[PDB]
């Protein structure tokens, strides 16, 4: 199929309108992060010939 | 899946070490890939050619 | 297509396997680039048919219904101002320019009618005026700065997208 | 097959026909039968 | 920059090549039309407000906080007036209560 971009809303405008929330939500959300790798060396000469 | 990230930097750096220790086994050109096998089969001129 | 080469080439190692794996990693966070940069959001929030914004014209940057890809003025010149076998392909993106452009009208609409309440949840509908005089007393200047300057303000931000325009259009 | 290393005693199971073992990056590590394991190395 | 929403807080935790951050964040919800004015005309002077918006519900018009439904009685300590209002565009008449 063709890939949908999200559902499409019309927020109603006005001139004179606001639109104000009378309640709220806590939401925990989780973000990770890599923040090292695993520290590899290597015997070039061992490697190389063995 | 949860974990994508860290499971795919750990996933580039295992792959990354095993294509090194597998490209440890190619001939290159040479008769064969063993340097113990090169140096009990040659003598010196081909040997280190 | 040359069978001697490529038995040549087998035993020397698995070089292409890694090339090939480069590359597509390449692509993968090209990719992954243009979805993070312009898929903020999720909704794809349409600019209402009347627009009375205070007397700012924003007819320059929203879409026209021209379907020239349904981008705007500035994007069609930003567009055109751009000039652009041996088992050499070119994978094209993901997101086509269409969908690039349905995103950014999609930003463009939400910062015009709901100001930034739709990056922090469900858009919430301002006049722009007002949205105005939220900025003007984020920047340290109180509101009646603004609502005594409204003409002056939509006047002065109307020349200068028609400078930016003239910019992009002539000048290099 | 020349080599270097310890010859110890091995659990794993030759069937008849084979000779060699070989672990992963087709380095041999059996021989008919006893497990090769190279001399301890190191960084220093 | 620290989760989807009005950042609140955020705690670390361990993983094992990296971090991951519980980012706790303020979501509005169950929103609310009323009808808006930039300022105020009361004896003849605008008036706009310190901290919020001017929203009226059908009839009545309150002051109220931008973020969260907390409608208030107009009054001159929570509102500052600036000249006359033959200049607002869209401007409002009401009474301002003087306490
Ligand atoms: C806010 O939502 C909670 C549940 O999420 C509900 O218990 C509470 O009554 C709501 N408050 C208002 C004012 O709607
Ligand atoms: C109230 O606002 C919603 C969107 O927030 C809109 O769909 C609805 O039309 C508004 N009310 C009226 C009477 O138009
Ligand atoms: C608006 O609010 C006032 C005071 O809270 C109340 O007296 C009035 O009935 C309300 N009107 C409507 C239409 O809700
Ligand atoms: C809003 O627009 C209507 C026409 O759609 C107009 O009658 C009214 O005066 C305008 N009000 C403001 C505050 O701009
Ligand atoms: C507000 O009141 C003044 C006089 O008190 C009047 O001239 C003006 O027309 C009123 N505003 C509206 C919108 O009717």
């Amino acid at each position: 199929y063709t890939m949908s971009l999200g559902a499409e809303n019309s927020v109603a405008y006005s001139n004179n309108s606001i639109a104000i929330p009378t309640n709220f939500t806590i939401s925990v959300t989780t973000e990770i992060l890599p923040v090292s790798m695993t520290k590899t060396s290597v015997d070039c000469t061992m490697y190389i010939c063995g | 899946s949860a974990l994508g990230k860290l499971q795919d930097v750990v996933n580039q750096n295992a792959q990354a070490l095993n294509t090194l220790v597998k490209q440890l086994s190619s001939n290159f050109g040479a008769i064969s890939s063993v340097l113990n096998d090169i140096l009990s089969r040659l003598d010196p001129p081909e040997a280190e050619v | 297509d040359s069978t001697e080469c490529s038995n040549l080439l087998l035993q020397y190692g698995s070089f292409c396997t890694q090339l090939n794996r480069a590359l597509t990693g390449i692509a993968v966070e090209q990719d992954k680039n243009t979805q993070e940069v312009f898929a903020q959001v999720k909704q794809i929030y349409k600019t209402p048919p009347i627009k009375d914004f205070g007397g700012f014209n924003f007819s320059q940057i929203l879409p026209d219904p021209s379907k020239p890809s349904k981008r705007s003025f500035i994007e069609d010149l930003l567009f055109n101002k751009v000039t652009l076998f041996n088992g050499l392909t070119v994978l094209p993106p993901l997101l086509t320019d269409e969908m690039i452009a349905q995103y950014t009208s999609a930003l463009l609409a939400g910062t015009i009618t709901s100001g930034w309440t739709f990056g922090a949840g469900a858009a919430l509908q301002i006049p722009f005026a007002m949205q105005m005089a939220y900025r003007f007393n984020g920047i340290g200047v109180t509101q009646n700065v603004l609502y005594e300057n409204q003409k002056l303000i939509a006047n002065q931000f109307n020349s200068a997208i028609g400078k930016i325009q003239d910019s992009l259009s002539s000048t290099a | 097959l020349t080599g270097t290393g310890v010859l110890t005693e091995s659990n794993k199971k030759f069937l008849p026909f084979q000779q060699f073992g070989r672990d992963i990056a087709d380095t041999t590590d059996a021989v008919r039968i006893l497990d090769i394991t190279p001399c301890s190395f190191g960084g220093v | 920059f620290c989760g989807k929403g009005y950042h609140l807080m955020s705690f670390p935790q361990s993983a094992p090549h990296g971090v991951v951050f519980l980012h706790v964040t303020y979501v509005p919800a169950q929103e609310k039309n009323f009808t808006t004015a930039p300022a105020i005309c009361h004896d003849g002077k605008a008036h706009f407000p310190r901290e919020g918006v001017f929203v009226s519900n059908g009839t009545h018009w309150f002051v109220t906080q931008r973020n969260f439904y907390e409608p208030q009685i107009i009054t001159t300590d929570n509102t500052f007036v600036s000249g006359n209002c033959d200049v607002v565009i869209g401007i409002v008449n009401n009474t301002v209560y003087d306490p």
